[PDB]
């Protein structure tokens, strides 16, 4: 019977001051913000319905308009962040916060979810919801023995939540609210469920892209072993936020650097850097070139697990977003590797792919490379083999690239360009 | 996502 | 050398 209402029938039985017909029509507007097209969520806000929906939040003794409330404002602030807006605007976040410790299970849930939106909104909200409480009781939710004995749709809301928590820049999550949550997020990372990895997988992401300092609180917690055992998962939902993490993870210093080459990540890379999704790829080589920005032990570990290879086979086909990584990975390897480590490079047949990306329209991929064989050629100088070199790019076209960037707009580029021409063509 | 509408 | 730019 409470099957797509009207607004106009919702807000006359909410506006009845009997409690059981603002059930029935509070159920109304759940099923309506529930359809699949469209829900009329503008519509219900302009009704003026959120203040009484934040009221049937407190009912303790109707737990039926507790759910049916919660649901609806939930969804309304599943909306834009106007919409959201709205929800907060009407006190619904000391609320939800009051309802985690509801001895209804689906309370609970419902209020997990709703709180999730809010915090998921931006980082204000974020702040807002954890200046409120938030997290003492949404943790507390979690205390158990064993994550096993929680309903599964439940663990899921829960962990999504906290990851919203961990979500977002401008400001990053408060320092102390990260501290409190990373140990439950670190046990959920452990558990066996895919939609509970693939979220504290992205959890973890968000807390690792910053500055070196948030990356340390994350490694600290001794997380890198169970990312990279997540980054062979079959799931490309969960492989996809791991790589994200390992990758931010390798931004930061080079001993942060060196825990995700010792737990074993290189391991897994002629697979990632072959990887039928484009965007794996992509960010598998981003992170392959903050590997080779690192030291020359760490190029060495490159090297000595095959990867120059696979790096020469992305340069040589890829997605053009890849192959301009596949071409930073090899400036900083360039720019840090040792003359042999160098030497390496050009046997692996690196000089080819390189010169044929010279024709592409991006002037920055150009300048990425043109660097690149300025510091090749710099290794052959110190063996006195720049000539080699020098046929080498003759002989698969790569000198006519660089004679016609002499002619080329950008002023850093027709530089680098005749330097080169200058220097070892003639 | 960010923020998740609850269907059924 | 590093680069934060995913």
């Amino acid at each position: 019977g409470t099957v797509n209402w009207s607004v106009e029938d919702i807000v006359k039985g909410i506006n009845s001051n009997n409690l059981e017909s603002q059930l029935q029509a509070t159920q109304a507007a759940r099923k309506l913000l529930s359809r699949e097209k469209q829900p009329p969520i503008d519509n219900i806000i302009r009704a003026g319905l959120i203040p009484k929906f934040v009221s049937f939040l407190g009912k303790t003794d109707c737990s039926p308009i507790q759910f049916e409330s919660a649901w609806a404002l939930t969804n309304i602030a599943s909306g834009t962040s106007e919409q959201t807006k709205a929800v907060v605007d009407g006190g619904a976040i000391p609320a939800f916060i009051s309802l985690l410790a509801s001895p209804h299970a689906h309370i609970s849930e419902q209020a997990v979810w709703a709180l999730g939106n809010i915090a998921g909104d931006g980082s204000a909200f974020r702040d807002l919801v954890i200046k409120h409480g938030a997290i003492d009781p949404l943790l507390a939710l979690l205390a158990v023995p064993d994550l096993s004995t929680l309903a599964c749709g439940y663990l899921r809301n829960l962990t999504w939540t906290l990851s919203n928590l961990c979500r977002n820049k401008n400001p990053a999550p408060p320092l102390d609210a990260v501290e409190q949550i990373l140990p439950t997020l670190v046990r959920l990372l452990h558990h066996n469920d895919p939609e509970v990895l693939a979220d504290s997988c992205w959890a973890i992401s968000y807390l690792t892209d910053g500055p070196n300092e948030r990356i340390e609180m994350v490694v600290k917690k001794g997380v890198v072993p169970q990312l990279v055992k997540l980054l062979g998962a079959t799931e490309l939902p969960i492989v996809t936020p791991a790589l994200r993490a390992i990758g931010n993870i390798v931004t930061g210093t080079d001993e942060q650097t060196q825990k995700v080459i010792d737990a074993g990540a290189l391991a897994v890379f002629p697979s990632l850097l072959t990887n039928p999704k484009t965007n794996i790829q992509k960010e598998a080589t981003w992170t392959m070139s903050n590997i080779t920005a690192g030291r020359q032990d760490q190029i060495q570990q490159v090297v000595n697990h095959g990867l120059v290879p696979f790096l020469v086979g992305v340069l040589s086909k890829a997605d053009f977003k890849t192959q301009k990584e596949a071409a930073w990975a090899i400036t900083n390897y360039t720019s840090g590797g040792t003359v042999e480590q160098i030497v390496y490079l050009v046997h692996c047949g690196i000089i080819e792919p390189l010169m044929n990306l010279l024709s592409a329209k991006d002037t920055k991929i150009i300048q990425v490379i043109l660097d690149a064989i300025s510091n090749i050629f710099q290794a052959a100088e110190k063996l006195g083999e720049t000539e080699k070199l020098s046929i080498m790019i003759e002989e698969c076209g790569g000198l006519d690239k660089i004679e016609a960037l002499q002619r080329h707009e950008n002023e850093s580029v027709y530089k680098a360009s005749l330097n080169l021409i200058e220097k070892y063509f003639s | 996502g960010k923020k998740r509408r609850r269907e059924r």
